[PDB]
C-alpha cells in the first residue's frame, strides 16, 4: 500500500505536464465582468 | 470578520476635498458593503485596517485545552463495550462489499460522464470502505498499544 | 505480611496464630469479611483464603522509607517507557 | 461536595485571558504577589460554568497572614454594573493566581461567601509550566476525623477543565493560525495523548516520591492519612492474578489484530483499484497527446 | 430477630429454634393476624417456610464468601441432610437466585461463574482506573498539608 | 486644608459596655463618630470616610467613601465583645489607604481605642517607623484605656513625630461622666490649628 501509491505517482505526473492554470482568457472575462458588476451595484444602490 | 470605521467630512467633500480625504491607507478592496460603502467608503467613512498581538503568553495560554493526566493511555475503553463496536463495523463491510463487486462490473462498462454524475446511494462506492477502514483501524490499533503500555507502566 | 503474588492463606495456618481449630476459622474469616477487615473469598475445598484488600493501619518512620524505594522503584518504570514511545512513535507521528 | 451540586467547573478561554491581563494590570512593582478576583457565570446541576470576572482591589502582607484587604464595596458596585448590562451573572465563585495555595485563603472564602454559597477557587497560572490544565477547582468544605481534632474548614479538589461556546471556539481558532495543531491527523493525535500521558504520571508520581522523601528525612511531621491512601494505591496495583490474565489479554489482543488484518487487506485492494484507473487514464491521455 | 436477617452472617436453625421458639408461642397472633404461626391450620406451612427463607439467606450469603465448598460441610451450614440439600439447592438454581454450579461426584459447588476475557479485563480496567483517581486525590492532599507545615 | 483620606477606627470589646461614659459606652462611642465623620465632611467639600474595627481579625465594614451615610448605617450594628488588637487593624488600615481615587489625598487614621493593649512597646515602635516611611498620620481617642493602661502609645505617636507635633498626636478623653469631652478632643481641633 505505500508501494504502489508510490508508483501510482507518475500518472498525475503526466498530467501536471499538462497545464493545470490553463483557460487564462476565462479567468480575464470574469475579471472583466467584476468591473461591470462592481458599477451595476453602485447604480442598483443609485448612490455617488 | 471584523472592520473598523471612521466618519468623512462630507462637507469638505463637496467643496472640493472630496480628491482630498484620501489618507494614505494600504488595501484589499470590499463589495458586498458598497450598498452604503460607494458613498462609505466614497462620501460618509472610510476602511481602517485590523491587526493583532499574538502575545507568547497568551499564545502559550490559549494552546492549552486537554489534561490528559486522567485521560487516554492512563485508561481505555470497555473490552465488552470494544468487541461490540468491532462486531458492527466487521459486518458493515461485508454489505457494502456486495455493493462494491457490482459497482466494479458497472464501471468497466461505461464512460466518466455516466459514473460522474453517478450522486444516487454514495453507499455502493470505495468512500465508505475507507470511511470504515480508518475509523475501525484507528481503533484498533490503538486499541492496541494502550492495552500493551500499561502493562510495563503499572506493572 | 505476605506482600506480592502470595497472599494465599492456608486454614491450618490460621488456626495455628488464632489458637481455634478449622471448624471456627470459617465463620471467623466471614465475620472479618462481613464488618470489611478483609475484602476476598475463601476458597475451601484445597483450604485457601484470598486476601485481596485489607484496611490500612499506621506505620512508622521505618516502614515508610521502604515504601520510598518501593514507590521510586515503579518510577523509573515509567519513565523508561515514556522514553520508549519518545523514540519511534513521537519521532514521526508527532 | 458530598452534594451533587458541584463537580466539573468549566472556564471558558476569554477568562484565563481575562487573568492573565490582570495580572499585568497590577503588574508595576507589585507584581510577584497573589491577585484575586471574583468569578461570574452561570450553572444549573454538576456544573459551574464560568465566564466573566473582574479584579477586586486587593492587598496581602508579605510574610503575615491576618492583614488582607478586599475591597469587597468594590463587589457590590460592580457586581450590579454587569449585571445592568447580562442577566443571569450571579457570582459563581473567584480566581486567585497560584502559583499554589496560601494558609490566608480560607479567610477570603469567606468575605466572598457573603454573597453565593457553594464559592469556589479557581487557581490559575501566570506562567506556563504545567502540562495539565493550568486550572484546579477547590471547594470549601469542613468535615470530622477519627484522630479527633476540632472540625476544620479545609479546602478539597474537584474535576477541572475547560470549554467553550462558538464565538469562544472562533476566537481561539484564529489565535493559534500560527501555533498549527490542525496538520496533525488523528491516529498520531492520540498516540500523542498516550506519551502525553505518561507525561503526567511521571511527575505526580514524582511528586509523591519528594513527599515522603520530605518526612521520613529532613523531618516533616507525619500526616497519617495521606500515608494510608498511599496503602491503597499499592493494594490496587494489578499484580496478583498474574498467570490468568496473561492467558486472557493475549487472547483479546489476537482478536484485535485479526481485525486489522481485515481492515489493512482491504485499504491494499481499494488502493490497487485505484492504480488501476490512474494506468487505464494514462493510457486513453496517451491517444490524446497523439493525433494532430 | 430483624438483625440477624440484615447483616451478612449465616444462621444456625438450631440456635433459631431454641432462643426464639418461646417468643413465636406468647403473645402471637393467631387470630387477630389468622395464626401467624399457630395452630397446624396453616400454621405448619409457615414454619417450613420460614425455615426455607432461614437457609436461602444462608445460601445468599454462601455466594458472597465462597467459590468452591464441599458438600459435606455446606449439608452443615444448612443443618439438613447431605442428600436433601442437593434437591433444596434446585428450589434457587434453575428458578431465578444464584446459579451456582454444583458437581456431584466432586462433592463441589462453585458460586464463580465461568471467566472469560471480557470479565478479567474490565476488572483490570476498572482497577488502572480507580488506581489513577487516587493518585490524583493524594497529590491534591499533599498539597493542603504543604502549606500547614511550612505555614503559608 | 486638602483633601484626604479619613479612616475612623472604632472598637469592639467588653469594655464597650460601660456606663462610665454617656449612658452606656456603646451608643457614646457610636455618637462621637457621627460627629468626627460629618466634621471631615465640611472642612473640605470632597473627603473620603472609612470604617474599619479594631477586633479579632481586624476587618473593613466599609472602604473609602464619600458619604457619612454609611458610616453611620454600618455602625448601627456592632457588638461589644472580642479582644482588640492595636497592629493587625493599623496594618490593614494602610492597605485601605493606598486603594483611593486620587492620589493627592493625604493619609489620616481617625483611631478610637477602648481596651487594655496587649502589644509590647517593641514592635509598636517598629510599625511606626513603618508609617514614618509611609507617611501615615494617625490620631489616637483614648475613649477610656488611660488608667486601665500605661500609655505605650505615647512612645508610638513621638515616633511619628521627629520635629512635627501634629505629624501624629495621641489625645486623652478625661473618665469621669465626661459629656462634654468627646465632643472637644475631637481631632480636627485637638492637636492641630484647623477646626472646621
Amino acid at each position: 500500500h505505500n508501494m504502489s501509491v508510490k508508483a501510482m505517482r507518475f500518472p498525475p505526473k503526466s498530467y501536471n505536464k499538462d497545464l493545470e492554470s490553463a483557460e487564462e482568457r476565462r479567468e480575464r472575462e470574469q475579471q472583466d465582468l467584476e468591473f461591470a458588476k462592481e458599477m451595476a451595484e453602485d447604480d442598483d444602490d443609485s448612490f455617488p | 470578520v471584523i472592520d473598523a470605521f471612521r466618519l468623512i467630512n462630507a462637507n469638505m467633500m463637496v467643496l472640493g476635498h472630496e480628491p482630498r480625504q484620501t489618507t494614505s491607507n494600504l488595501g484589499h478592496l470590499n463589495k458586498p458593503s458598497i450598498q452604503a460603502l460607494i458613498h462609505g467608503l466614497n462620501r460618509h467613512y472610510y476602511s481602517i485596517t485590523i491587526n493583532y498581538r499574538k502575545n507568547e503568553l497568551e499564545q502559550k495560554m490559549l494552546l492549552n485545552l486537554h489534561k490528559k493526566s486522567w485521560m487516554e493511555g492512563l485508561t481505555l475503553q470497555d473490552y465488552s463495550e470494544h468487541c461490540k463496536h468491532n462486531e458492527s463495523v466487521v459486518k458493515e463491510m461485508l454489505e457494502l462489499a456486495k455493493n462494491y463487486n457490482k459497482a466494479v462490473e458497472e464501471e468497466d462498462k461505461m464512460t466518466p460522464e455516466q459514473l460522474a454524475i453517478k450522486n444516487v446511494g454514495k453507499q455502493d462506492p470505495k468512500r465508505h470502505l475507507e470511511e470504515h477502514v480508518d475509523v475501525l483501524m484507528t481503533s484498533n490499533i490503538v486499541q492496541c498499544l494502550a492495552a500493551m503500555l500499561d502493562t510495563v507502566v503499572f506493572k | 505480611t505476605r506482600p506480592a503474588n502470595h497472599r494465599q492463606l492456608t486454614f491450618e495456618e490460621i488456626a495455628k496464630s488464632a489458637k481455634i481449630t478449622v471448624n471456627e476459622v470459617e465463620l471467623l474469616v466471614m465475620k472479618a469479611l462481613s464488618v470489611g477487615l478483609v475484602k476476598g473469598s475463601i476458597d475451601e475445598v484445597d483450604k485457601r483464603v484470598h486476601m485481596t484488600w485489607v484496611q490500612p493501619r499506621v506505620l512508622d518512620l521505618q516502614q515508610i522509607k521502604g515504601m520510598k524505594d518501593r514507590l521510586e522503584f515503579w518510577c523509573t518504570d515509567v519513565k523508561s517507557m515514556e522514553m520508549l514511545v519518545e523514540h519511534q512513535a513521537h519521532d514521526i507521528l508527532t | 461536595m458530598p452534594e451533587l451540586a458541584v463537580q466539573k467547573v468549566v472556564v471558558h478561554p476569554l477568562v484565563l485571558l481575562s487573568v492573565v491581563d490582570h495580572f499585568n494590570r497590577i503588574g508595576k512593582v507589585g507584581n510577584q504577589k497573589r491577585v484575586v478576583g471574583v468569578l461570574l457565570g452561570s450553572w444549573q446541576k454538576k456544573v459551574l460554568d464560568v465566564s466573566n470576572s473582574f479584579a477586586v482591589p486587593f492587598d496581602e502582607d508579605d510574610k503575615d497572614d491576618s492583614v488582607w484587604f478586599l475591597d469587597h464595596d468594590y463587589l457590590e458596585n460592580m457586581y450590579g454594573m454587569f449585571k445592568k448590562v447580562n442577566a443571569r451573572e450571579r457570582i459563581v465563585g473567584w480566581y486567585h493566581t497560584g502559583p499554589k495555595l496560601h494558609k490566608n485563603d480560607i479567610a477570603i472564602n469567606e468575605l466572598m461567601k457573603r454573597y453565593c454559597p457553594n464559592s469556589v477557587l479557581v487557581i490559575i497560572d501566570v506562567k506556563p509550566k504545567d502540562l495539565g490544565l493550568p486550572t484546579e477547582a477547590y471547594i470549601s468544605v469542613e468535615e470530622v476525623h477519627d484522630d479527633g481534632t476540632p472540625t476544620s474548614k479545609t479546602f478539597e479538589h474537584v474535576t477541572s477543565e475547560i470549554g467553550a461556546e462558538e464565538a469562544e471556539e472562533v476566537g481561539v481558532e484564529h489565535l493559534l493560525r500560527d501555533i498549527k495543531d490542525t496538520t496533525v491527523g488523528t491516529l498520531s493525535q492520540r498516540i500523542t495523548n498516550q506519551v502525553h500521558g505518561l507525561k503526567g504520571l511521571n511527575s505526580k508520581l514524582l511528586d509523591i516520591r519528594s513527599y515522603l522523601e520530605k518526612v521520613a528525612t529532613g523531618k516533616l511531621p507525619i500526616n497519617h492519612q495521606i500515608i494510608y491512601q498511599l496503602q491503597d494505591v499499592f493494594n490496587l496495583l494489578p499484580d496478583v492474578s498474574l498467570q490468568e490474565f496473561v492467558k486472557a489479554f493475549y487472547l483479546k489482543t489476537n482478536d484485535q489484530m485479526v481485525v486489522v488484518y481485515l481492515a489493512s487487506l482491504i485499504r491494499s485492494v481499494v488502493a490497487l483499484h485505484n492504480l488501476i484507473n490512474n494506468k487505464i487514464a494514462n493510457r486513453d491521455a496517451e491517444k490524446k497527446e497523439g493525433q494532430e | 430477630l430483624l438483625k440477624l436477617f440484615t447483616t451478612m452472617e449465616l444462621m444456625r436453625w438450631s440456635t433459631l429454634v431454641e432462643d426464639y421458639g418461646m417468643e413465636l408461642r406468647k403473645g402471637s397472633l393467631e387470630s387477630p393476624a389468622t395464626d401467624v404461626f399457630g395452630s397446624t391450620e396453616e400454621g405448619e406451612k409457615r414454619w417450613k417456610d420460614l425455615k426455607n427463607r432461614v437457609v436461602e439467606h444462608n445460601i445468599r450469603i454462601m455466594a458472597k464468601y465462597y467459590t468452591r465448598i464441599t458438600m459435606k460441610r455446606m449439608a452443615q451450614l444448612l443443618d439438613l441432610s447431605v442428600d436433601e440439600s442437593e434437591a433444596f439447592l434446585s428450589n434457587l438454581v434453575v428458578n431465578k437466585t444464584i446459579f451456582a454450579k454444583v458437581d456431584r461426584l466432586a462433592g463441589i459447588i462453585n458460586f464463580q461463574r465461568p471467566k472469560d476475557p471480557n470479565n478479567l479485563l474490565n476488572d483490570w480496567s476498572q482497577k488502572l482506573n480507580s488506581l489513577m483517581s487516587l493518585v490524583n486525590k493524594t497529590t491534591h492532599l499533599i498539597a493542603k498539608e504543604e502549606m500547614i507545615h511550612n505555614l503559608q | 486644608m486638602v483633601l484626604e483620606s479619613t479612616m475612623v477606627c472604632v472598637d469592639n470589646s467588653e469594655y464597650m459596655r460601660n456606663g462610665d461614659f454617656l449612658p452606656t459606652r456603646l451608643q457614646a462611642q457610636q455618637d462621637a463618630v457621627n460627629i468626627v465623620c460629618h466634621s471631615k465632611t465640611r472642612s473640605n467639600p470632597e473627603n473620603n470616610v472609612g470604617l474599619i474595627t479594631l477586633a479579632n481579625d481586624c476587618e473593613v465594614l466599609t472602604t473609602l467613601t464619600p458619604d457619612t451615610g454609611r458610616i453611620l448605617s454600618k455602625l448601627h450594628t456592632v457588638q461589644p465583645k472580642g479582644k482588640i488588637t492595636f497592629c493587625t487593624g493599623i496594618r490593614v488600615a494602610h492597605l485601605a489607604l493606598k486603594h483611593r481615587q486620587g492620589k493627592n489625598h493625604k493619609m489620616r487614621i481617625i483611631a478610637f481605642v477602648g481596651s487594655p493593649v496587649e502589644d509590647n512597646e517593641k514592635d509598636l515602635v517598629k510599625l511606626a517607623k513603618r508609617l514614618k516611611k509611609e507617611k501615615v498620620n494617625v490620631d489616637i481617642i483614648n475613649f477610656g484605656e488611660e488608667e486601665v493602661n500605661t500609655e505605650k502609645l505615647t512612645a508610638f505617636v513621638n515616633t511619628l513625630n521627629g520635629k512635627d507635633g501634629t505629624g501624629s498626636h495621641l489625645v486623652t478623653v478625661p473618665p469621669g461622666p465626661s459629656l462634654a469631652d468627646a465632643l472637644i478632643s475631637s481631632p480636627i481641633l485637638a492637636g492641630e490649628g484647623g477646626a472646621m
